[PDB]
């Protein structure tokens, strides 16, 4: 089926659910052939969340984006999940995943950047985890006196 | 090198006499010999066995056994070839594996070890060869 | 076989009977007290 | 002290101790001012008194020379700092990272350059992050780094650095974070790519570049995927005029 | 002289002697001595003086012999120069007419990476330019290659000198005999030029071409070499489910186990592997392809089924190869393994068919009873075949026989409700010759169940109830069983309810019928009458007595997972089983210290003393387990003086001759009785010397059979689990915990640590610790932990004992 070019024959071979292996081998295919309809159904059920984001979040709505980068938002794999979530000038989860890591700074940051002023809580859980993970001279407790600037040293 | 030493055992407990290509394996020969070829090398009469990371082929003759070390390989019916060779060299020295006269045909054994493996890398001998050296 | 029926009893049933059964949890006989006997004999032989 | 022999205190009545063995031959020693007046002064928190003490009867190697480098609020800590190694451990433990990046030099080793620089994110400001990061070649965590961080500038920096690696979760993220999309198309386009890098290009409306890569490769841009193909990709890149690599601070 | 290390002073007058057989064996015993590591320089001028220019190859080639594995260290007759007594009139050994004494004189010059004879080996490569035999070319590539290495990687060495200097290299390629030492770094003509040398090969050389340039297009061109290498290229070219059918691989492969069995049994294993890849189910792992050797045709002549047949095995061929040849028939050929297995099993298990397949040892013949019948309880197929194939076990008529037949068939009843019905006639038979318990017991249990069945049942039981035998074990097994299924449907002067009579006088009570039973009182202490006596509230029905028990399968009995079952085939399991699967005043003062993860044992050495010390001399020793990796180095110790002194130190070692206490620590200085003195610096322990090793659940389970451990001790401060400072302390006794040997629940959940090392002491270490933490009432002492403990003659089993409790040292300078 992959050799006939039959994409859709080869699709109902491999089956929805699991044999992976087989539609990885046809996810490349649908790339070739450049018909990423059936790519992007492959590598769903491929899983392959790594591959699957780059085709996938090429979108610029993130339409089915989220999904295959859920997980990765808290297994460390942010970077998967970023792209998929900031696309259209959307936060959908971006400031979340980075929460999710403990990567604290980072949604403090991003609150920050598009200003709803969610920053002073970010802030202030990360301050908070600062004083609990040895930091005594930068320990984070304060507005702005011990390193770290809660949302009024903050602008837009 | 590739071959660390090539060396004449006797599983008295010691190396009986050995060759050291450049200054490497000095005393360190004499105790890979003296507790590895009492074991037959800790072979089972199979001609390769590699212990403590370091492969050892050998030949049983007598109670001496006479090895070839290696602990890197290049191909395989090389390792085999020179230990061989060496093979056809010892008896015209010292008519066969024993340890007195092993002892006594130092000089010559030696020789051809230098002669056979230069360098770690497996050359030739002949009995014919080695004479002209020891003319 | 044992434990099919002694689990049943246990797990399924009422426990009337495993109630019954333990009166302490005792021996299956009583006898005397055979072993110093034995001994006596067995000693210098 | 140390005498030659084993030996049983017989008692200590005065400064001296006073010792005979099983054989009954004696050994005496004075209470010295050696290595008790020198924790005397520690725990009183004198250092300056301290560095007088230090005599090479009691310096062993961790009682003075990295002993001190055991206070989670450095005080000790600032005292012996010699080692490259302590002097990494003093920054974590203040949470000023400035000397890790030094220590962590020193120590001539990126696990610490990657290690303060997350720390560094901690107390707030990324520019430190980045130079860190950028030398332990964490271009693509960077790279995710900062639009989170509110650069643009920067974010291109290291999506050059991240192409040549094919990071496809470094090189990839930094198109999408600015407001069009090309940085993409042209990585994919060395990664070869074609598809990925017409999808990319196509939704911001950049058709044309993304017709260049149908065209060198593959056609076929017709398909819309369970991702759209074409429909619009434009993000208003970070509102913040100051970055977060400009996050504010003071420092206690 | 084989290794005598004081022999110099004798040498030195056999070097020169007038007599040059005398000169030779000097210069002979002198190579002998350093190649074993020994005194060598006293001598160097004697040595050197008779050879240096002559063409008189022996002694020359001595010489030449002692210059490539000492030449550096010795200097009485040679000392430091560019044209050393190594090299000078070695210019002329170079350059004698005989081809031997200046190959070997430019084989030793350009061997050393010397930088004193850098330059005497540079125009060495003469010596060997003209090439008189295949070796003197060889021995020219190989020369200009360590030429190369010897610090001329540039223009020293690189061109030809008349025709080589880095060039025997491509000249060897189209010479008649080739040989490449170019393997890295040097020419890339030459490389190339092997290249068109694979093709005019000589096979020495094409060894030495193809280590450096390998993969062809070809098949072959010829020799061992191109061979050898070709193998590896085509597992290349078909990576796909491993080679399947081995490839050149073959010829080695078997020396790899010439002892002697193993081969067959791995030759076995690939053949079996080879025919089918079939399902892969629970042991029916066979690999490799699918279709290469099928199976099953029915045109086939004389059919694949023949070589299938070997590994159906008994023992058909011999132990090693027959426990691979088992699971191989087991692995081509099931339904997972139990379709195999059974019709293995079959042939295994005892009959009247064969008495080469029956035997009289009870436990065996049991065993191989419940193999079979397990494949019954994993598939459903074979229940139909096991129960015709059991009642053939039971017709050998012995009585112990038909007491395994019955022990197991019984238990296939308790899974295989009113299935087997018909057995119970066949199984009444054997059961009224009797001189075993094992009869009584499984009899009665199937002639119990089965009553509707049957009607026989006071004829039958009666023999034996007034029979003798051997009978504890039978009157439990009899108490719970003899009533049971249908109310009355038996009759032959005892119907079903004389049955639930006998069945309760044998459990305990007392009563005529069967003509009395043969025994009453119980078997093991816990099981007694009771029970079943309350029990049969409806007489022998089905409904909720004996009956509903019988017609019962205790928990989950499905598999091979030994839930009713035993896990293959009796005899293969043995071996499985047995795999354990194992995986002059001196002052110190002293802390140990770690800066950048060195580990050292600081010192300070103190002189509080105004006499003299000098003479004073630092070292660390070596006690066994126990060593220096660099003493401390500094000449302090001297008239009021304080140093700091690091002495590195390691843990693991080999036992040296001296004292095995704590630390030695040696600080020497003035005085000739008591020159060298031994002074302490803080604790170290005995139990350092422990080697750390670890046990599985089996290896523990070995062990502990093997060897008591009955000894046990409570150590306080095990109140903590076994993870938290139990693990710690266990370590520094070099332990570890594993795996457990606990049992856990609502009324249990001490925790187990199956402990295991093995000392550098003759012995291994084990023990079990046993944290006692309340998960009851009434705990044993609350929290704290006994730990039950050994070791081979638990001389270390007394380390566990007590480091298990505490250990914690620190000082602060």
């Amino acid at each position: 089926a992959l050799q006939l070019g039959e994409l859709k024959i080869a699709y109902q071979l491999a089956v929805e659910a699991e044999s992976e292996q087989k539609w990885k081998q046809l996810a490349e295919l649908a790339i070739s052939k450049c018909q990423f309809s059936l790519a992007q159904e492959c590598l769903h059920h491929a899983q392959d969340y790594g591959g699957l984001l780059l085709l996938a979040t090429a979108s610029g709505n993130a339409s089915m984006v989220n999904k295959l980068a859920e997980g990765a938002e808290r297994d460390g794999k942010n970077n998967v999940a970023f792209m998929s979530y900031f696309l259209q000038g959307k936060l959908d989860a971006c400031l979340e995943l980075l929460i999710r890591t403990g990567r604290l700074p980072e949604a403090a940051f991003l609150a920050r950047t598009y200003l709803p002023s969610q920053v002073s809580r970010v802030v202030k859980l990360w301050r908070e985890n600062l004083s609990k993970v040895n930091q005594k001279a930068a320990e984070s407790l304060a507005d702005p006196t011990e390193y770290e600037n809660l949302f009024p040293g903050l602008k837009e | 090198m590739v071959l660390l030493a090539a060396a004449v055992c006797t599983k008295a407990g010691k190396a009986i006499v050995s060759r050291q290509f450049v200054e490497m394996t000095r005393t360190r020969i004499e105790g890979l010999l003296a507790a590895f070829p009492k074991l037959m090398n800790t072979g089972k009469q199979h001609t390769f066995v590699e212990t403590e990371s370091v492969r050892y082929v050998y030949q049983p003759m007598e109670k001496l056994y006479m090895v070839l070390i290696t602990t890197k390989n290049s191909n395989i019916l090389e390792d085999l070839e020179t230990l061989r060779l060496f093979s056809r060299v010892i008896p015209e020295y010292c008519r066969a594996l024993e340890e007195n006269e092993i002892s006594e045909h130092c000089f010559d054994l030696i020789f051809a070890f230098d002669e056979i493996v230069a360098l770690g890398y497996r050359e030739n001998v002949n009995l014919a060869q080695i004479r002209t050296f020891t003319e | 076989d044992r434990a099919t029926f002694y689990l049943n009893v246990l797990e399924q049933k009422q426990k009337a009977l495993n109630a019954g059964y333990i009166l302490n949890g005792l021996t299956v006989s009583i006898p005397g007290l055979e072993k110093a006997l034995q001994q006596y004999t067995l000693e210098p032989s | 002290r140390t005498l030659d022999l084993p030996i049983y205190v017989t008692r200590v009545k005065g400064n001296n101790v006073y010792c005979l063995d099983r054989e009954c031959r004696p050994r005496v020693l004075t209470i010295d001012p050696t290595e008790f007046k020198f924790k005397l002064a520690l725990i009183n928190r004198k250092y300056d008194e301290v560095l007088h003490m230090v005599r090479n009867a009691k310096l062993v190697g961790q009682s003075i020379i990295a002993y001190l480098q055991k206070k989670g609020y450095p005080e000790v800590a600032l005292h012996f700092v010699k080692d490259e190694k302590t002097r990494f451990s003093l920054a974590l433990e203040c949470g000023n990272i400035e000397i890790a990046l030094e220590a962590a030099k020193a120590l001539d080793d990126k696990n610490c350059w990657e290690k303060l620089g997350e720390v560094a994110l901690l107390q707030g400001n990324h520019q430190i992050v980045e130079m860190c990061y950028q030398r332990t070649k964490n271009f693509d965590k960077l790279s995710f780094l900062y639009l989170i961080t509110g650069n643009l500038e920067k974010l291109r920096k290291m999506m050059k650095i991240a192409e040549i690696r094919k990071d496809m979760s470094g090189h990839y993220q930094n198109a999408l974070y600015l407001g069009d999309v090309s940085e993409r198309v042209r990585i994919l386009k060395n990664c070869g790519q074609k598809s990925l890098a017409y999808l990319s290009a196509a939704t911001h409306g950049l058709d044309e570049e993304a017709e260049s890569l149908k065209e060198t490769f593959d056609p076929e841009k017709e398909t819309i995927p369970d991702i759209d193909p074409n429909a619009k990709l434009l993000q208003p890149p970070a509102p913040i005029m100051p970055l977060d690599t400009n996050w504010p601070l003071l420092t206690v | 002289m084989d290794s005598e290390p004081p022999s110099e002073i004798s040498l030195k007058n056999d070097l020169e002697k007038g007599d040059v057989k005398s000169k030779t064996e000097a210069l002979k015993k002198v190579i002998i001595m350093i190649l074993n590591g020994e005194k060598l320089p006293g001598l160097l001028m004697t040595i050197i003086r008779f050879v240096l220019p002559l063409q008189d190859h022996t002694i020359k080639k001595l010489l030449l012999v002692f210059w490539e594995i000492v030449p550096k260290t010795t200097p009485d007759g040679r000392l430091l120069h560019e044209m050393i007594l190594v090299c000078d009139a070695y210019r002329k050994d170079l350059q004698h007419p005989n081809e031997f004494i200046r190959g070997s004189t430019l084989r030793f010059l350009c061997k050393l990476k010397e930088a004193e004879l850098l330059e005497p080996l540079m125009p060495a490569i003469r010596a060997c330019l003209e090439h008189r035999h295949s070796y003197v070319r060889r021995n020219a590539v190989l020369a200009i290659y360590t030429i190369y290495r010897n610090f001329e990687h540039l223009i020293p060495d690189a061109p030809e000198l008349i025709h080589d200097f880095l060039v025997n290299e491509k000249d060897a390629s189209c010479k008649r005999n080739a040989f490449m030492m170019l393997i890295h770094a040097d020419q890339d003509r030459a490389l190339d030029y092997l290249s068109t040398c694979i093709d005019q090969v000589q096979t020495f050389g094409d060894i030495l071409q193809l280590v450096i340039v390998e993969l062809i297009y070809k098949v072959c061109h010829a020799n061992p070499s191109e061979r050898a290498r070709f193998i590896r290229c085509i597992y290349n070219l078909l990576q796909s489910s491993s080679p399947a059918v081995k490839y050149e691989a073959a010829g080695t492969l078997v020396t790899l186990s010439s002892a002697p069995t193993a081969i067959k049994a791995a030759a076995q294993c690939y053949i079996d592997l080879i025919i089918k890849e079939s399902d892969n189910n629970v042991k029916l792992i066979v690999l490799d392809r699918l279709v290469e050797l099928k199976e099953h045709p029915a045109h086939e002549r004389v059919l694949q089924d023949l070589v299938m047949d070997i590994l159906r095995v008994l023992s058909t061929p011999d132990l090693e190869v027959r426990k691979k040849t088992l699971q191989l028939a087991l692995d081509l050929v099931s339904s997972r393994n139990v379709e195999e297995l059974v019709i293995v099993l079959k042939k295994e298990v005892i009959k009247t068919n064969n008495v080469s397949e029956h035997e009289d040892t009870d436990k065996y013949r049991q065993l191989l009873v419940r193999t079979l019948h397990s494949c019954s309880v994993r598939f459903p197929d074979m229940a139909a075949n096991v129960i015709p194939v059991l009642m053939e076990f039971l017709s050998d008529s012995n009585e112990a026989a038909a007491a395994d037949v019955l022990e197991f068939v019984r238990e296939a009843i308790q899974r295989f409700d009113n299935l087997r019905m018909l057995i119970v006639e066949k199984m009444l038979e054997v059961f009224h010759a009797i001189k075993s318990v094992k009869i009584y017991r499984g009899a009665l249990w199937i002639l119990g169940e089965y009553c509707s069945t049957k009607e026989d049942i006071q004829s039958v039981m009666t023999e034996v109830r007034r029979s003798l035998g051997e009978i504890p074990i039978v009157e439990s097994e009899i108490k719970k069983e003899a009533g049971e299924l249908k109310p009355e449907e038996e009759i032959t002067v005892g119907p079903v309810q004389k049955l639930v009579t006998e069945m309760g006088t044998y459990a305990t009570q007392s009563a005529l019928s069967s003509s009395r039973p043969t025994k009453k009182e119980e078997d093991r202490p816990p099981l007694r009458g009771f029970l079943l006596d309350g029990d049969f509230f409806v007489a022998a029905s089905l409904a909720t007595t004996l009956t509903k028990i019988a017609l019962r399968y205790v928990a989950l009995v499905q598999e091979k997972k030994k839930q009713n079952s035993f896990v293959a085939e009796a005899m293969l399991l043995m071996a499985t089983i047995l795999h354990l699967g194992k995986s002059d005043p001196v002052y110190a003062e002293a802390y140990v210290h770690v800066n950048q993860y060195d580990i050292v044992l600081d010192v300070l050495v103190v002189n509080q003393t105004s006499d003299t010390l000098q003479n004073c001399t630092l070292e660390l020793a070596t006690l066994g387990d126990l060593k220096l990796v660099e003493k401390p180095s500094p000449l302090t110790l001297a008239p009021h003086d304080f140093a700091n002194i690091k002495a590195n130190v390691k843990v693991a070692s080999t036992e040296n001759g001296i004292i095995f206490g704590n630390i030695v620590y040696d600080v020497s200085g003035a005085a000739s009785d008591r020159n060298c003195v031994v002074l302490s610096d803080i604790h170290i322990d005995i139990m350092d010397y422990i080697q750390p090793a670890t046990c599985t659940d089996a290896e523990f389970r070995q062990m502990w059979a093997e060897f008591e451990w009955e000894n046990k001790v409570t150590v306080n401060t095990n109140m903590t689990d076994l993870n938290d400072y139990l693990q710690h302390i266990l370590k520094s006794t070099n332990m570890k915990c594993l795996t457990p040997e606990k049992a856990l629940s609502g009324y249990c959940g001490f925790m187990a640590a199956n402990l295991y090392a093995r000392s550098i002491f003759g012995e291994d270490a084990l023990a079990n610790v046993s944290i006692e933490k309340p998960v009851h009432q009434g705990p044993d002492a609350a929290v704290t932990g006994h730990i039950r403990i050994r070791a081979k003659s638990q001389g270390m089993a007394l380390s566990l004992g007590d480091k298990i409790n505490l250990s914690q040292k620190k000082t602060s300078l």
